[PDB]
């Protein structure tokens, strides 16, 4: 950093001693200047990344408020869910045990008019010590 | 490293030394300069490599405030996950009549989606129907004789 | 070390023995020294090392700082995890065993919704002397 | 340095969660979400339980385990 | 010379955890991490057990072995 936070006085001490050096080979150096000038890469980029994140903050910022309304999308694809929960769980309960059963086996249908598209299902009882083989 | 810094030292010894040396048999040098100058690597490595690092903690120090921050990101994360649980909590406390339909609503979107899937599944005492009269059948159906439930 | 932090005295030696040498061979030696010169690697390479890894030394003084601000990461990825459990503790503490339940099987869905990328599956009771057997 | 890290997030976690299983099991629960919505970059052979899809319809275990909700079936 | 090292290790290592199993288990557990991290450079064939990936998801012993959240099913 300081060979330019001062080029100034790095650039004018390498013309005025290559000045001096040349005109003892009889030179006369009328200028004399840095023509290129570089660094490493993280003293010299880390400084610089002290600012840019001082800007990725505001970008974090404000990432954080699109978070906000992204979220909005969870809780609610499962609002609604949850309604109907408030509404059928005081219904049978006070009704009793009639679709909470007769849902199973319009099921039973749905279920498997759609397990046709699948190709390996398979089956057992229970109520004896049954135990299972099943096959590749 | 010694060299490198105080390369002028050097050179300018050299030709100090060289000088006289040739001046014996009558050789005047007006010039002895060093031309190149070279190490392996190491001590000059490390000895970048401290100021490379040096400056790395800054790199990253700012990068611990803009952590701190992106953490705020999270918290508003989840606090959406946190007021959801508000209104799903103090909401159901009752008996399984929606958990149960949705297990089971499961059991629909689940394995419609299966089709996605090759799922092989395999199953149970009395899914697909069919202990019809086993004593198992008629006493896991009379759940609706209020007291065999 | 000492044919060179003294090579002055070396090759001075070497010179005046060998114009005496060739003086008895009708020789006039006007000026002689050591053309070339080297040693073994580590006597060579380890007193180098001695001020090489003083610099090292800096080097990993500042890796540390590095590493300082590094794992502010590791704190950071689990700092809202922590936050969250702040909040839904005393939430479904005091509120009951209502979420604490249900996003089980909204899990049952986002679970499987997945687990169909998956293709390999497989399922089995308790409350039997449940006794598993499975596939290649 | 380092470890600080993994223990005073251990204190925030540690004060913040001794009253009921509220996003502990909520927790294994969006693991199930993103463990095995990530289980799609694997190739896993799963394989499961009692009551996990669903399936114990009328069975008496199915309807114990979901008598949960009747405060003392749980 | 060698081997008071793996002794005062022990010292310090023994002293110093004698109340209950925080780190023990978070240690097998960074060990889970680690461990099959370097299984990668491995060919392990694996099996594994009640309820390591997450799947006994309703069967009682599932919840039972997640009511150690409950002080007294632990």
């Amino acid at each position: 950093g300081e060979l330019i936070t001062q080029r100034e006085l790095v650039s004018r001490q390498v013309s005025d001693d290559l000045t001096e050096r040349a005109a003892t080979f009889g030179l006369i150096l009328d200028d004399v200047s840095l023509t290129h000038l570089t660094f490493g890469k993280e003293f010299t980029e880390a400084v610089e990344a002290k600012q840019v994140a001082q800007q990725e903050a505001e970008r974090a910022r404000f990432v954080v408020e699109k978070a906000e309304q992204q979220k909005k999308a969870a809780i609610i694809s499962a609002e609604g869910d949850s309604k109907a929960a408030e509404l059928i769980a005081n219904s049978l309960a006070t009704a009793g045990d009639g679709l909470i059963e007769l849902r199973k086996l319009e099921a039973a249908e749905d279920i498997a008019y759609q397990l046709s598209r699948s190709r390996n299902i398979t089956y057992l009882p229970a109520g004896q010590s049954v135990l299972l083989q099943l096959p590749q | 490293s010694q060299l490198i810094t105080q390369r002028a030292q050097v050179s300018l010894l050299i030709r100090r030394e060289l000088t006289e040396r040739a001046k014996d048999f009558s050789l005047i040098l007006d010039d002895v300069a060093i031309t190149e100058l070279s190490f392996s690597r190491e001590y000059t490595a490390a000895v970048e490599a401290k100021q490379v690092a040096q400056q790395e903690a800054q790199r990253a120090q700012f990068l611990v405030e803009k952590a701190k921050q992106e953490q705020r990101q999270k918290i508003v994360q989840a606090e959406g996950e946190a007021e959801a649980a508000k209104m799903l909590g103090e909401a159901l406390s009752k008996n399984p009549g929606y958990i149960k339909l949705r297990k089971i609503r499961a059991a629909q979107n689940i394995s419609k989606t299966i089709a996605t899937s090759q799922n092989r599944i395999y199953l149970t005492a009395d899914n697909l129907v069919l202990n019809l009269q086993d004593e198992s059948f008629t006493r896991g159906s009379d759940s609706l004789i209020k007291g065999k439930k």
